């Protein structure tokens, strides 16, 4: 098997943390959701290859701008997370996530993924987005910003219902083997 | 790690880590709030165990099996030594503030209820300013240890067999030397994470919501010293490169 990095990115409430747990474990915890996520590495095998695709998360290290970067050397593949019941993590993705992306991982994959899917007909963050003159970040918003970024691609899931986790990891793997 | 502690932090949470009987006595917000302690000592246990592999496994195996130049191995694991002592001693009063709190006739069943004052300890005086200076070291050598690593991985046959033989067992799967290296650097940025967590169910004692914030406020202090201290080092780097940064 190959071994490959991948490195998640987004601001603090985008749920990549909670999405690289619920990979690691297959499973959303029934009796205790961590904290923190330390590191993992994955055995997937995807078309036929099998890829050793080693995990890392940068939450904890958004306000620190000279500790953040030691998580990006020899990245092979960058998620780039948003959460959908959150229109305002979507507008930091151009102008700060991804100009540092490019910055540390010249020519790496970038995947756009759009956590928390299940929020888009969720009534009670319908009501609170509405106080702000907001709604759920739309498909064809998350698409467009992804077009616009240079990403290799866009993607939606729930780390809550499990639904879409495992297509990210397996097509982030796919990107990483590019 | 030692097999007393790891049976201690082998369950998911302390909610799974206690005696059913002993857990159905206390409220929910008590259990939530043991939950987060008991991952802050667990993810404590096994940072040590990082630093462990580091020292014993790698640095301590090259010394003694290879023959490299002098200032490799101190270059592929800066201030190991240093590190250690300071999260060793750290999780010794945690486990001792755990140990202490046990009930008689139990070795799994505990509730700590005081915390905020080990914290504030830890990250103040003279313990906070060792720490500042360790990881600000460390941090600033992290992309030179990478580099060597790459370097005499792809060279030295005898440093390549060396490698491939002592991370092959599984449960060396998630620690070879580039991930050792990245679990510690990241190991700070954890403990506000963590720390804000326990605050959110620590209400129920005024004293013990004060010590928390306070520690929370201390651990944010020094991460944001750390962050300031940092300027990558780099093997051949030129004087002029420096003063032009
Ligand atoms: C060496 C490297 N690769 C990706 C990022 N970095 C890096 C550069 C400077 C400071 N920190 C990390
Ligand atoms: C130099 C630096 N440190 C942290 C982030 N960046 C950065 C930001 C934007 C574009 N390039 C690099
Ligand atoms: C029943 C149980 N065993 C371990 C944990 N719990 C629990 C208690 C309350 C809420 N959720 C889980």
């Amino acid at each position: 098997a190959i071994r490959k990095k991948l490195v998640i990115v987004g601001d603090g409430a985008c749920g990549k943390t909670c999405l690289l747990i619920v990979f690691s474990k297959d499973q959303f915890p029934e009796v205790y959701v961590p904290t923190v996520f330390e590191n993992y590495v994955a055995d997937i095998e995807v078309d036929g290859k099998q890829v050793e695709l080693a995990l890392w998360d940068t939450a904890g290290q958004e306000d620190y701008d000279r500790l953040r970067p030691l998580s990006y050397p020899d990245t092979d593949v960058i998620l780039m997370c948003f959460s959908i019941d959150s229109p305002d993590s979507l507008e930091n993705i151009p102008e700060k996530w991804t100009p540092e992306v490019k910055h540390f991982c010249p020519n790496v994959p970038i995947i756009l993924v759009g956590n928390k899917k299940d929020l888009r007909n969720d009534e009670h963050t319908r009501r609170e987005l509405a106080k702000m003159k907001q709604e759920p970040v739309k498909p064809e918003e998350g698409r467009d910003m992804a077009n616009r970024i240079g990403a290799f691609g866009y993607m939606e899931c729930s780390a809550k219902t499990k639904d879409g986790v495992r297509e990210v990891f397996e097509m982030a793997t796919r990107a990483a083997l590019q | 790690s030692m097999e007393m502690d790891e049976k201690d932090f082998a369950a998911d949470s302390w909610s799974l880590a206690v005696d059913s009987s002993f857990l159905q006595q206390h409220k929910k917000e008590v259990m939530k709030q043991q939950d987060v302690i008991y991952e802050l000592i667990q993810t404590e246990l096994h940072h040590v165990r990082t630093l462990k592999i580091m020292t014993r496994l790698f640095r301590t195996g090259m010394l003694e099996e290879l023959h490299l130049e002098p200032g490799v191995v101190q270059g592929l694991f800066p201030c190991v030594d240093e590190l250690s002592d300071i999260h060793t001693r750290f999780l010794s009063q945690l486990l001792e503030r755990r140990r202490q709190a046990l009930c008689p006739g139990s070795t799994r069943n505990f509730v700590i209820h005081r915390l905020g004052d080990l914290l504030i300890s830890q990250f103040s005086g003279p313990s906070a300013e060792q720490m500042c200076k360790t990881y600000s070291e460390f941090c600033s050598r992290h992309s030179k240890a990478l580099k060597l690593y790459k370097e005499l991985y792809a060279r030295d046959k005898r440093f390549q067999q060396f490698i491939r033989k002592v991370t092959r067992p599984a449960v060396l799967k998630r620690h070879g030397v580039q991930e050792c290296i990245l679990l510690v650097t990241q190991r700070i940025t954890k403990y506000p994470l963590l720390i804000s967590r326990i605050l959110q169910h620590s209400h129920g004692i005024e004293e013990e919501r004060q010590d928390l914030t306070t520690a929370l406020g201390l651990v944010k202090e020094l991460l944001s010293n750390v962050d300031e201290g940092i300027y990558q080092l780099e093997k051949g780097a030129r004087l002029q490169e420096i003063y032009n940064r």
